């Protein structure tokens, strides 16, 4: 007489997560219409699995940019320590990033400090490098992608101690000093070779 | 509202999506966890929702050429979905490496042919059998494997 139908798809509990989307079940019954007099039940599932939204963001903790680049090297009281044997100071800072809805923020240091030996713009004597191995091909995407190897006239350091005190911690050299080589090639520091990278391939997007 | 696949995680390690909640959700509704992770489409590359991260280096593709001087190409990916990677870059940006390479130093250089040699015999025990004559590249001799265009050998019937 009357053929069973399904009635609209409802939850059958809680959604299990205060934040976000999760996973439950959700139910419907055959009484849309009712089966009646010998009518048939209806067809398929009763029960399914379905995701629920909260629509609620969870906390996000923050976290830690990368270091920046470190200070110059420098002693408190001192104009200048450069060419000297004088440890010297510098810092080096990152930014928690990203902290949102009552999140953690960063724990650890926002600076990082070590001591130095300044030789910024010291002449140091110097010797020529052997060949570097070919760079990279620049531009790698761009119109003429030329590979490079260079020679340095790379500083001889000072023997100077790895550590220091305050009645032991690492101090590690800092700037550009200026090598003097013989000149190689009519070149005081640099000797350059470039070559163009052969049967360049257009570089596109392996995600279609 | 174009509809993803959401993860419960990201693999660090192999940056792979794992744990599929399913489909029929907005990114905005995946990433309300910035634990998850996401793909756009079934299989392909796994967001996650957490800050965007530099991914790994790409395997190097293979040589542009198989016998001379080539170059090969890589790349790493701006991975994750509310900011920006290193500059103003914002995710599903590639970054891209360019390597020369090399297959082999030598590349195939094609022969020429000598002259046909004299021909061989049929079958004696019975009748009707083949006779066939030969060559070689004795002539520019192929430099690099290389290959000879044509023939080296040459058939033909005889009744006996
Ligand atoms: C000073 O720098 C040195 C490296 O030049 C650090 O030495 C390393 O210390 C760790 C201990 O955490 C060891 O695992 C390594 O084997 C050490 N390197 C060696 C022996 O080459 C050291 O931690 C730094 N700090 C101090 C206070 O000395
Ligand atoms: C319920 O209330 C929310 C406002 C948050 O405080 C929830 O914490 C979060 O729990 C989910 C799973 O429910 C995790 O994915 C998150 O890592 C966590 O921050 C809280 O359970
Ligand atoms: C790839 O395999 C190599 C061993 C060679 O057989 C290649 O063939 C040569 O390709 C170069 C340029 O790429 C050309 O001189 C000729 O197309 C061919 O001899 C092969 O492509
Ligand atoms: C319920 O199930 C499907 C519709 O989702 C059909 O088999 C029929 O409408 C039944 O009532
Ligand atoms: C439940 O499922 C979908 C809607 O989620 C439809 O098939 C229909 O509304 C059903 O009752
Ligand atoms: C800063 O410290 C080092 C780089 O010197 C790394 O551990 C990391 O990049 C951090 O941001
Ligand atoms: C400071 O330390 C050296 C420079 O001497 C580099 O590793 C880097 O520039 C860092 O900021
Ligand atoms: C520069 O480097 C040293 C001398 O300073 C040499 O080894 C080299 O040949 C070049 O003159
Ligand atoms: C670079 O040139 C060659 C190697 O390619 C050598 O003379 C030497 O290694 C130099 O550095
Ligand atoms: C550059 O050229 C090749 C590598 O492509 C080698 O001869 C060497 O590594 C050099 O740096
Ligand atoms: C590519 O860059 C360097 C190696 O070239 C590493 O930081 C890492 O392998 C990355 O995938
Ligand atoms: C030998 O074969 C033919 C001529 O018979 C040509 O392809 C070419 O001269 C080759 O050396
Ligand atoms: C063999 O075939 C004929 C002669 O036998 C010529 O076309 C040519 O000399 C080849 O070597
Ligand atoms: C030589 O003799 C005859 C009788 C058969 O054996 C043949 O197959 C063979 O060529």
């Amino acid at each position: 007489s009357v053929a069973g139908g399904w009635g609209p798809w409802g939850p059958v509990s809680p959604c299990p997560v205060t934040c976000g989307l999760g996973q439950t079940m959700e139910q419907r019954t055959c009484n849309h219409p009712v089966p009646q007099h010998g009518g048939p039940f209806c067809a398929g599932d009763a029960t399914r699995t379905h995701i629920c939204n909260t629509a609620v963001p969870c906390p996000v903790d923050g976290e830690w940019d990368s270091w920046g680049e470190w200070s110059p090297c420098i002693r408190r009281n001192m104009k200048s320590i450069s060419c000297q044997e004088i440890p010297g100071q510098q810092s080096r800072g990152r930014t928690c990033r990203g902290r949102k809805f009552d999140g953690h923020r960063c724990a650890g240091q926002q600076q990082d400090i070590r001591h130095c030996y300044s030789i910024q713009h010291c002449p140091l004597k110097g010797s020529w490098s052997e060949w570097s191995t070919w760079g990279l091909c620049m531009p790698p995407c761009g119109p003429n992608p030329t590979r490079a190897r260079q020679r340095l006239c790379t500083p001889l350091l000072p023997k100077y101690p790895p550590t220091v005190s305050m009645v032991e911690k690492n101090v590690t050299f800092w700037g550009r000093p200026l090598p003097r080589c013989e000149e190689l090639q009519g070149q005081k520091l640099v000797v350059e070779e470039k070559r163009p990278c052969l049967h360049v391939p257009a570089c596109k997007d392996p995600e279609e | 509202s174009d509809p993803v696949l959401c993860f419960t995680q990201y693999e660090e390690s192999s940056g792979k999506c794992k744990g599929l909640l399913g489909g029929g959700v907005s990114v905005e509704d995946c990433c309300l966890n910035t634990a998850f992770a996401y793909q756009k489409r079934s299989g392909g590359l796994c967001q996650p929702c957490r800050s965007p991260r530099w991914s790994l280096w790409s395997t190097w593709a293979p040589c542009s050429v198989t016998c001379s001087e080539g170059s090969q190409l890589r790349y790493r990916r701006c991975v994750g979905w509310n900011g920006q990677c290193s500059g103003k870059v914002a995710p599903g940006t590639l970054e891209w490496q360019l390597q020369a390479c090399e297959d082999q130093q030598c590349c195939p250089e094609m022969g020429g042919w000598s002259g046909w040699g004299p021909w061989e015999p049929c079958s004696v025990t019975c009748s009707k059998g083949t006779r066939t004559r030969r060559r070689a590249c004795n002539h520019p001799a192929p430099k690099c494997g290389g290959h000879c265009p044509g023939q080296a050998q040459e058939s033909e019937a005889c009744d006996t």
